[PDB]
């Protein structure tokens, strides 16, 4: 034994147990969301409000890259910074060499190349995020999720953070009774009412609502963050489906 | 084993209060900061008689303005020593000034967390940095190895401290003499030593604005014994 | 027993490590094939997507390394990207400093010796993965050489990844055993592709639907992977017959 | 991190020693005895292989006596493969010092530089120390023939005559009864032998089982000449010394 | 990241033994037979193609590899390891050799910088040693025909004749038996087969056998004429059907 | 060090009473050769600012690649990025200005002489000029290249001194800024009739004004004028 | 590189592996130094169990770091060495910079330096020697005489000893050397050398080293027979 | 081949009296025989009761005193907000310029 | 326990035990506590001497004129990461002639414990610190945590027994928020929060440290006489 002590170490039934306790990080971390739409992406966030002395709207979760891209995470909120910051370096170097901006897929392998990188040696620690990201390129709109050991997949709904099995099922639901589509406006409100349901299992605290999308119609394929009318719409929509 | 810079439970570094340790075993030294001068003085505690005593350099000049007493690993004092007077000298260079006696002390204490997998291991040494400036005048620094530095009015450090720095808090006042502090000095050495107390084993130093850093000879201390045991022979 | 966590021999002279990647290999419970054809090399693969919220698409593990070169992974998806990648960058520089395209066998060799160096080496961990390179290289022909964490590797007649291969790999020597030919004697790659998907059927005993596979082709000047609509026009032909 | 799996090579037991350096010369303890005496008239080196088998090429064979260059010679007791390398090395040092100063390199400069680096291995790097211990045998214009030993430790040492790697407890003993200083070249040839031949663990001792090399100032005037022994050239001095 | 493994991994225990070095040895044990025997007129090295699959292509992996023209190289322990060692004793032929000489180097001098390279492996930070043995057969015009064998440990040794690996100690008396000084190359050939019979458990012909020799120039292998003096490899690989020719008069 | 392949000629500009107004035309000259004539050389930074470029084009299209990533790293984590935390003129220029010259100091100009034209956060008129030297200076008029000749001493009739500024209306200053373009049309060799205009207004914002062409010439007198 | 904290601080403030070092010079053979009036003396134990020997060539205990200072040790033997080279260098470099030999103490300071800087470097072992060294300064009469150990310390003395049983000639000394009193002349100084020597050497044959450095560059070492003529003059005074 | 440096013109003056002292110079911006500006301020107050000029090559000139402000702000973090005094002030000056005495500030400096 | 040994290891439950051990030495330090208007932020700070011949630590320092922090825990960690602060205000005004934005400069000193926390050799910083500043965009106060947790807060404290000052404000919020235009108030209100924090010792006039900025306040440092209008 002591094979769990290292980073990059295989298990005798060939695990990395490093990387599966950097997954226990993500599951003790608030509940964040992605939904795939017509047109684009939806990102949501549960941001637990640990004291009235928290400035409302100010503590600000999601975070773009580029101009187009959106990412979300749970679990440890330095580690994702961390990753975007490598992210941004990443999308800022392939527009430089290849001027049009980095399409998603790439994107996706760029950030899960360097996650990766984070399992190979006993140097580094893994990262203590699964990542939601994903937005607009010119083969239209794609989501995708990242866990600590590097693998993704592109996704049609994802989530993540303490209240994900809560969140997993409702997002089931839309898959299964839109099997055509979902508008922008539509999955904005949608991700208002999962994160709301999720929030069921840290019900201790109350909760702010974080919501972004970027939508080919809606927002011109740029990440922009759902604020004012739009915003308290959504809020309302989420309030009347919980009583 | 365990790394060097790892913390303990109770949110300290291990090294670093370890090396406190080292400096408990050290030789005795006291300063006292007066509003006519600071006093500096020393326990030399040779480890046998035929070792020539006045090769032990306890007591350092860092400027005219600045000296300073250690305690602990004295080998490991060289480099901070060292590296104290390059700052002085440097920043007189650079801006045809004295350095302030604060400014000197910070420039000393940056290396102390210097240390890790830079140097393998903390220093296993305290100083008692003591000197003048115009802008706060004369003044006392205690610098740790775990780069916290601290203004005194009085201090002691090694191995008599909280013996000598228990009488230091009755005896000191703001109105004592250059010539009180020395004799306090000396007094309190006397008390915490373990051989008796002479112009051999102890030294003492002072820094005043006029003259600068000044070590004293064996026959002005000599002469300030004699007078300590004279008054203390009189009530 | 630290001659277990990393790449140094144990007093038996094994490398634990290595024997352990070795069962990372199965972590995701996937069985391939490879066969070669008279004008082709053929690679197939189950796929299964558990969860309905992904995006099917997205969800292979088979990389178009150069044109003319495809490879399939057994193993952790992190790793198997990580292996294409360096692969992908490998066959671009062979084919800049050299003037040709690289072939399967020499790319085989160069990987195979970057996972000798990771057993070698203790700072760099073996990759769990094992991979399977397939091309018509122009001097060798159809080609299949695969590679795993030992450094070890080895061309192929044909050959089977995964839980399950040893019934797949029987199944096939068993084929050439009666025709004692080195390939699969057919023109189209169509045909060899259904050779392939009829003998994994046989030896794992289950059925297949067009979401249920992946597909690579490799024939003279390039490699491609078959849609879902090309693999269920696959399934029929095979159904009637 | 990766400090779990440091052994630390270059520490101090709580009685200062150095462990590798101890342990290491336990390993030397085991190799083939090695054997120098210095006479007035030249220089002798023995050596016993380890234990041979009959499909051994002999003749083409090299693995106690090393050519350090025309003046110089050692004789190796340990891992014959760590020894290699610090032969190369010494080899180059002896032809800087030649290309320097177009004067061939003093026998105790050599052997200490050879020294230094086994020290350093002692010291800092971290890693293992050589498992290697010399016996040099050389002549120069200054101090005339010399015998030097080295270790692992990278400690040396001047001698009339010594012994490394088996039994040296011994052959040191044997020799320290034997030997006197006028001694010749011819009579010291017939003592190293005389000491293999009682020290060795083996049933009797054979030319196939040993090398052997003199420096004599035995070479047409003044002037110094190596031989390293053909096997039929020692089968005749195990003869003609009445050992066979 | 940065190889933070700068300090030895083999080390020194109390007995005097080098652990990794040993385990390396005992890693060779579990290896497949190989063996090399010297002629007059000639070298051969041989071993058994062992394939781990019968639907593996066994000629695709090569256990005799050619190191110079007349230099050739066979192995017993972790055939990874030796197919490294094979690329980078190629590769330092050339460069600390050929590009300074304009000539291959002689066999004990290619043998003695493969040895270098697995002595490092053994002293050096973070790396374990070589889990192989090899056996180096060569000629060149001032030694004539050699044979090698190198460690582990890098230590080598001039054989005359010998085996590595399995049935090492039973092919090594068989081979203690048969060997003179006056064997000539087909004789040599013949009791490499005869002994390589021995350690082989199924199978035993032509496509499981790899034997290669170092004997005669072969000006028809050198892929150019009109240079008399340049005269071709003595390195041949015998093929599937030479060795089939030479197992019925066995 | 290099030379300069491609060139823009004549960057001009001036400030009125509420904003400020560039212009530049829109030919790419190799040598005496008029090779490019689309070639856009006043680019704007956000809603409030317009860098105008002359000099080397291939280092101008360099810098009009920094400063789109400017606005790009500027939006990051920046919940203000279009409000109160925006692109200033005076952050766009400093930054030009500090690249600028620590690439001469490398001996590695960015061959340019760069106009920041904009109006700032309170209103305030931006105007400020550098070059490959990372020489800056500020003007109630500027212009690079040929302009400074032959246009700023037609636009200093208009805005003469800052006290001339608030006197001065947006339709004085276009008219003056359309009639040193059309001066230049006349007498600088590598011009072009084609030019862009923009204006930075701070009530009306930034009108970019393209395809606008030198008109009302006088050429008449030409038929006159007989032998040497 | 290889970057080890080799040398760190124990929970009772210990430095172990520069204690360990000191271990090492306990276990080295004995050496001594007397400084007379006009005179210095450094005298050095050889183990006896080492005949075979060559001592034309043998490295001896005493190393000449300038022609007016020397150099003496207890502990491991391949570390002074690189101590002793260091010390070498810096003499030659002080010539050529500040145009003036080392002063003794100056030459002890920088060596103190280097064994200091092994105590909180990583990837490195302390220094297991410690160092005896004597001279006079140039253009000066006054003997001088240094001991530095392992943690990078350093004194002047009237007379030390370090080695094994340098507890027993320290004892000696201790007794028998008058501060009022200096050794006043070249002869007497080597005599009490040689005595407290011989509290623990054993046989007075060649097991005794002796070397005497006067003022302006004046090193000898004694031989066999005029060391000889000490030991032989020492016990016909002792039966008594 | 680019030439580095340039002139941009200009004078400046300073004039110690007893109690005070005046730095002056014209505001005038020029290369060649154009004129950049007509207002463009060469001397700065840089805090601490000191005020500086550097004159000749514009951009230098600017490089030095942005420099040199800093300098005084750095001044007052590391030695607890000590004024900065003119003479420490100047020998500070030295040790920049000093500093690029192979690639110097071509211009002329007064505080 | 056993994954505590260093900053580059997970326990079984996804806990970084040298990061929590750094956070323990903030719990350690003296209390230090952070409030602001629209107009001013304010920081008060207990200052704590090793004895009565002593001087008392000091506590807070200047990053900027618009900006400046705070300490509780390790204070050479706090002289880093202040030095840090500083160097990139400095950097945004000479590049960018641009304050530092009070968020930016907490998404800076975020990603600068961060990287101490992931790699081999480094340890977490052993310091928290609160921020305060005005900019473009009124007034700030920020919580750092040697984890690299930045939090943008209108009141808080840090320290020993820290919470008592954490409640008081959460009860005051609605009040002390409104404090606009009067400077006075608001450090009134700071000095009634962290007097909550108190035990035994009482606020004297070498104890107490205080600090403000805002709309036209450089920031500025309040120690010794200047503190016993508050007292
Ligand atoms: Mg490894």
């Amino acid at each position: 034994t002591g094979y769990d002590l290292s980073n990059s170490v295989f298990s005798p039934d060939g695990r990395n147990f490093q990387v599966e306790y950097a997954v226990k990080a993500v599951e003790n971390g608030t509940t964040s969301i992605g939904i795939k739409c017509n047109d684009g992406v939806v990102f949501a966030v549960e941001k637990l409000i640990t004291s009235k002395l928290l400035v409302p709207q100010k503590n600000v979760k999601i975070q773009v890259v580029d101009r187009h891209i959106g990412c979300v995470y749970s679990g440890l909120i330095p580690d994702g910074r961390h990753l975007v910051n490598r992210g941004r370096e990443e999308a800022a170097s392939f527009k430089k060499l290849y001027k049009t901006p980095i399409p998603i897929p790439a994107f996706a392998d760029r950030l899960g190349q360097y996650v990766q990188a984070h399992t190979l040696y006993n140097s580094v620690r893994p990262f203590g995020v699964s990542t939601i990201f994903g937005g607009v390129d010119k083969n239209g709109a794609h989501l995708y999720m990242l866990e600590p050991s590097g693998s993704y997949w592109g996704y049609k709904g994802a989530a993540t953070g303490k209240g994900r099995q809560s969140a997993k099922a409702e997002l089931e639901k839309l898959v299964d009774h839109h099997p055509e589509g979902l508008s922008a406006r539509e999955a904005v409100k949608q991700a208002a009412k999962i994160i709301y349901l999720a929030h069921e299992d840290n019900k201790e605290k109350d909760f702010e609502l974080e919501i972004s999308w970027c939508s080919l119609s809606e927002t011109n394929g740029l990440h922009k963050f759902v604020k004012g009318d739009l915003l308290q719409e959504a809020i309302d929509f989420a309030q009347k489906e919980i009583n | 084993d365990r790394g060097v810079s790892t913390f303990s439970p109770e949110g300290r570094l291990f090294q670093v209060e370890y090396s406190l340790e080292a400096i408990k075993l050290g030789s005795t030294a006291i300063g006292i900061a007066t509003k006519e001068g600071v006093v500096l003085g020393v326990e030399k505690r040779a480890t046998s008689p035929l070792l020539e005593s006045d090769s032990i350099e306890k007591i350092v000049e860092i400027d005219r303005h600045i000296g300073c007493a250690m305690s602990g690993l004295t080998a490991d004092a060289r480099s901070m020593i060292e590296h104290a007077r390059t700052a002085a000298v440097t920043h007189n260079l650079y801006y045809d000034e004295d350095i302030n006696v604060e400014s000197l002390t910070q420039s000393v204490c940056d290396l102390a967390l210097r240390f890790g997998e830079l140097m393998s291991r903390p220093f296993g040494v305290a100083l008692l940095i003591a000197g003048h400036d115009a802008d706060d005048g004369y003044q006392l620094f205690h610098a740790e190895p775990s780069g916290t530095f601290y203004r005194y009015n009085a201090k002691a450090i090694g191995s008599g401290s909280e013996g000598a720095q228990a009488e230091l808090l009755n005896e000191w006042h703001s109105s004592l003499t250059l010539k009180e502090a020395e004799l306090l000095v000396l007094k309190i050495l006397k008390q915490v030593m373990e051989e008796k107390l002479d112009e051999n084993n102890a030294q003492l130093s002072c820094i005043t604005k006029q003259d600068g850093f000044k070590i004293y000879d064996n026959e002005k201390t000599a002469e300030l014994i004699k007078e300590l045991k004279e008054k203390e022979a009189a009530e | 027993g630290y001659d277990r966590h990393i790449t140094i021999f144990s007093p038996e002279g094994r490398l634990y490590q290595v024997e352990y990647a070795f069962k990372a290999t199965n972590q995701t419970n996937i069985n391939s094939l490879a066969v070669r054809g008279k004008d082709c090399t053929v690679v197939i693969s189950q796929k299964k997507v558990p969860d309905k919220l992904l995006d099917p698409t997205t969800v292979s593990y088979i990389f178009c390394i150069s044109r003319t070169i495809g490879m399939v992974v057994n193993g952790p998806i992190p790793d198997a990207r990580n292996a294409a990648l360096r692969a992908k960058a490998e066959a671009a520089e062979f084919r800049y400093k050299y003037g040709y395209d690289m072939p399967c066998d020499v790319l085989a060799k160069r990987m195979a010796n970057l996972s000798q160096i990771y057993t070698q080496r203790a700072y760099m961990r073996p990759l769990g993965v094992i991979l399977t390179f397939v091309s018509v290289d122009e001097e060798l022909g159809p080609s299949i050489y695969k590679t795993d964490p030992a450094g070890y590797y080895v061309g192929y007649k044909a050959t089977a990844t995964g839980p399950k291969q040893q019934e797949i790999t029987t199944n096939l020597e068993n084929h050439f055993k009666k025709s004692k030919i080195d390939h699969i004697n057919e023109e189209s790659w169509e045909k060899v592709v259904e050779f392939a998907i009829t003998h994994m059927i046989d030896a794992l005993g289950t059925e297949f639907s067009k979401n249920d596979l992946e597909v690579g082709v490799a024939t003279k000047d390039k490699f491609f992977t078959l849609s879902a609509e090309n693999i269920e026009e696959r399934l029929v032909a095979i159904a009637e017959q | 991190g990766s400090r779990r799996y440091d052994s630390r090579t270059t520490i101090f037991s709580p009685e200062g020693r150095l462990y590798q350096v101890e342990y290491a010369l336990e390993s030397i303890s085991h190799a083939g005895t090695a054997i120098g005496i210095m006479a007035s008239d030249g220089i002798v080196l023995a050596a016993e292989r380890k234990v041979t088998s009959t499909l051994l090429e002999q003749d083409t064979s090299t693995e106690k006596l090393y050519k350090l260059n025309d003046k110089i010679a050692v004789a190796v007791a340990g891992l014959t493969a760590d020894a290699e390398i610090l032969i190369n090395t010494a080899r180059i040092h002896a032809q800087n010092y030649l290309k320097t100063y177009n004067e061939d390199i003093p026998v105790e400069i050599l052997v200490r530089r050879l020294s230094d680096i086994k020290q350093g291995y002692t010291q800092h790097g971290g890693l293992r120390p050589f498992g290697v211990s010399f016996i040099y045998a050389g002549y120069d214009d200054r101090y005339g023939y010399q015998l030097y030993t080295s270790n692992p430790s990278g400690n040396y040492t001047g001698w009339k005559a010594i012994s490394v790697g088996a039994n040296t407890s011994a052959a040191q003993t044997l020799l320290q009864m034997d030997y006197k200083d006028d001694m010749k070249v011819d009579d010291a040839i017939e003592l190293a032998l005389k000491t293999l031949s009682k020290t060795t663990d083996s049933s009797a001792l054979t030319y196939d089982r040993l090398e052997f090399a003199t420096i004599r100032k035995g070479a047409n005037d003044g002037e110094v000449y190596q031989k390293i022994f053909k096997p039929q050239e020692i089968k005749d001095i195990l003869v003609k010394t009445g050992i066979t | 990241m940065t190889d933070r493994y700068s300090f030895s991994l083999t080390t020194f225990s109390p007995s005097g033994k080098l652990g990794q070095i040993d385990y390396a040895l005992t890693a060779v044990k579990q290896g497949v037979t190989s063996l090399g025997i010297k002629a007059t007129n000639g070298v051969v090295i041989a071993t058994e193609k062992k394939s781990s699959s019968p639907l593996a292509m066994s000629e695709t992996l090569s256990k005799v590899s050619l190191l110079t023209p007349d230099i050739g190289a066979v192995y017993s322990g972790m055939g990874p390891d030796y197919r490294v060692l094979v690329d980078k004793s190629r590769k330092v032929a050339h460069t600390s050799y050929k590009r300074i000489y304009g000539e291959y180097p002689p066999t004990k001098l290619l043998v003695s910088e493969v040895a270098k390279i697995m002595q490092e492996a053994t002293q050096s930070g973070g790396v374990r040693p070589f889990g192989v043995s090899l056996l180096i057969a060569g000629h060149d015009e001032f030694n004539g025909f050699s044979l090698y064998q190198v460690d582990p440990s890098g230590s080598y040794f001039p054989w005359k004749a010998t085996a590595i690996g399995k049935g090492s100690v039973a092919a090594k008396t068989f081979l203690e038996k048969r060997w003179n000084d006056e064997l000539e190359l087909e004789d040599a050939i013949h009791i490499a087969l005869l002994t390589l019979k021995e350690s082989v458990e199924g199978e035993f012909n032509g496509d499981t056998i790899e034997l290669a020799i170092i004997g005669d120039e072969n000006p028809d292998l050198l892929g150019y004429t009109g240079i008399p003096t340049d005269k071709g490899p003595r390195f041949r690989k015998l093929t599937s059907q030479e060795i089939n020719d030479r197992l019925e008069a066995l | 060090t290099q030379q300069p392949i491609v060139t823009g000629t004549s960057v001009i500009s001036m400030k009125y009473d509420n904003g400020v107004i560039i212009a530049a035309d829109n030919l790419g000259s190799y040598g005496s050769l008029l090779r490019f004539n689309g070639v856009e050389r006043l680019i704007p930074v956000g809603d409030n600012t317009v860098v105008g470029i002359s000099g080397d084009i291939s280092d101008m299209q360099h810098i009009e690649r920094l400063l789109k990533d400017l606005v790009t790293e500027n939006a990051y984590d920046n919940p203000l990025a279009d409000a109160e935390e925006a692109l200033e003129p005076s952050y766009i220029f400093e930054y030009l200005a500090t690249v600028m010259y620590q690439r001469r100091s490398k001996m590695n100009p960015l061959w340019n002489a760069i106009i920041v034209a904009g109006v700032q956060s309170n209103g305030d008129q931006f105007l400020r000029y550098v070059n490959l030297l990372g020489v800056t200076y500020s003007s109630p008029t500027l212009a690079t290249g040929f302009g400074a000749h032959m246009a700023n001493p037609l636009l200093r009739k208009v805005v003469d001194r800052e006290s001339d500024i608030p006197k001065t209306t947006v339709q004085v200053a276009e008219e003056a800024i359309v009639n040193a373009m059309r001066v230049l049309y006349y007498r600088d060799a590598r011009s072009s009739r084609n030019f862009s205009l923009a204006i930075i207004d701070k009530n009306t914002g930034l009108t970019f004004k393209k395809n606008l062409q030198v008109e009302n010439m006088k050429w008449d007198f030409a038929k006159d004028i007989k032998g040497y | 590189g290889y970057d080890r904290a080799l040398s760190i601080f124990s929970p009772d403030g210990h430095i172990f592996q520069v204690e360990y070092a000191l271990e090492a010079v306990k276990r080295g053979t004995c050496a001594v130094g007397v400084k007379g009036k006009n005179c210095v003396v450094l005298g050095c134990e050889r183990r006896s169990t080492l005949k075979l020997q060559d001592t034309r060539i043998t490295p001896s205990k005493v190393s000449k770091i300038d022609s007016h200072v020397v150099l003496s040790f207890s502990g491991l033997n391949a570390d002074s060495r690189i101590l002793i080279e260091k010390a070498r260098v810096e003499a030659q470099s002080h010539r050529l910079t500040l145009e003036d030999p080392v002063t003794v103490e100056y030459l002890t300071r920088y060596v103190a330096g280097v064994q200091q800087r092994y105590t909180q470097s990583g990837g490195v072992r302390p220094f297991g020697v410690s160092t005896l060294i004597a001279g006079f300064d140039p253009r000066d009469d006054e003997p001088k005489l240094y001991q530095t150990e392992p943690s990078g310390i350093y004194s002047s003395w009237s007379a030390q000893t370090i080695g094994r049983n340098s507890k027993t000639v320290r004892e000696f000394l201790e007794k028998n050397y008058d501060r009022k009193e200096p050794p006043a002349t070249v002869e007497e100084c080597v005599k009490l050398t040689v005595r407290s020597l011989l509290e623990v050497v054993q046989t007075g044959a060649k097991n005794i080293e002796i070397t005497v450095v006067k003022p302006d560059s004046d090193i000898v070492a004694l031989s066999s027979e005029e060391i000889n003529q000490y030991v032989t003059q020492i016990e016909q005074e002792k039966q008594e | 081949q680019f030439n580095p440096y340039g002139d941009n013109g200009g004078t400046i003056l300073g004039i110690a009296g007893e109690d005070f002292a005046v730095l002056a110079g014209d505001t005038r911006n020029i290369t060649d025989y154009s004129i950049n500006s007509r207002y463009e301020p060469k001397v700065f107050d840089c805090g601490d009761n000191i005020v500086m000029s550097a004159n000749g090559f514009a951009a230098d000139g600017d490089a030095l005193v942005k420099r040199f402000k800093n300098s005084v702000k750095w001044y007052h973090f590391d030695h607890n907000d000590k004024k900065l005094s003119i003479n420490s002030a100047a020998r500070n000056i030295q040790h920049l310029l000093y500093g690029k005495r192979f690639f110097p500030y071509y211009v002329h400096t007064i505080i | 326990n056993n994954y505590d040994g260093d900053t580059v290891t997970f326990s079984p439950t996804g806990r970084l035990f040298q990061v929590e051990y750094a956070l323990e030495a903030i719990k350690q330090g003296s209390v230090t506590v952070g409030l602001r208007s629209n107009t001013h932020a304010v920081l008060v700070a207990l200052k704590r001497n090793a004895d009565e011949l002593s001087s008392y630590q000091k506590k807070i320092i200047k990053c900027d004129e618009h900006m400046g922090l705070s300490l509780a825990g390790l204070a050479p960690d706090a002289r880093v990461l202040s030095n840090y602060l500083r160097q990139q205000c400095n950097y945004s005004s000479l590049v960018f002639n641009r304050k530092l934005a009070v968020e930016r400069a907490g998404h800076l000193l975020c990603d600068k414990a961060q990287k101490n926390t992931q790699s081999y050799g480094g340890r977490p910083y052993g310091v928290g610190l609160l921020i305060i500043g005005y900019d473009k965009s009124g007034a700030h106060l920020l919580e750092f945590q040697p984890s690299g947790n930045v939090t943008e807060l209108y009141g808080t404290a840090i320290g020993a027994r820290s919470q008592g000052a954490k409640t008081y404000l959460e009860r005051t919020l609605d009040t002390f928020i409104k404090i606009d235009g009067n400077p006075d108030e608001l450090i009134k209100a700071g000095v009634e929060a962290i007097s909550q924090s108190l035990r035994d010792e009482s606020l004297t006039v070498d104890n107490l440290s205080i600090a403000i900025v805002g709309k036209d306040t450089p920031f500025t440092i309040y120690d010794g006489e200047a503190v016993a209008k508050y007292i």
